[PDB]
């Protein structure tokens, strides 16, 4: 009935917003690391590890959104 | 005149402007380049003026 038709739309919009936010934030974080590595390569691993540290926090909420969209689509239907 | 040593001196003429110095090459410099404040050009002007002043001193 209408239930699944609306639930697929809800999962689609939630996961789309999550993907947009995660992709743009990770791209900015990566671009700053790229400029910092271009400036002086002797600090590349240090900036690359702090990049992992920050990127860990970046994906926090987007992955909650992704998981709840998956739940809506696959268990609520 | 140039102080070659205690016993000998020589009159000489050398160019200041334009900069006659032969070119040089490097990798470390301009790869780990200087941050320029405010901008690289005004610093180059002041640097050249101070350099010729030091040469004449």
């Amino acid at each position: 009935n209408l239930n699944m038709d609306l639930l697929y739309m809800a999962a689609a919009v939630m996961m789309g917003l999550a993907a947009i936010g995660a992709a743009i934030g990770i791209g900015i974080l990566g671009g700053k690391f790229l400029e910092g590595a271009a400036r002086q390569p002797d600090l590349i691993p240090l900036l690359r590890t702090q990049f992992f540290i920050v990127m860990g926090l970046v994906d926090a909420i987007p992955m909650i959104a992704v998981g709840l969209g998956l739940y809506v689509m696959f268990a609520v239907a | 005149n140039k102080f070659i040593n205690t016993m000998s001196q020589v009159p000489t003429i050398s160019q200041l402007l334009p900069l006659p110095a032969s070119d040089d090459d490097d990798l470390k410099h301009k790869s780990w380049d200087y941050l320029y404040e405010p901008d690289p050009k005004a610093l180059l002007d002041t640097l050249l003026r101070r350099y010729v002043e030091s040469q004449v001193y």
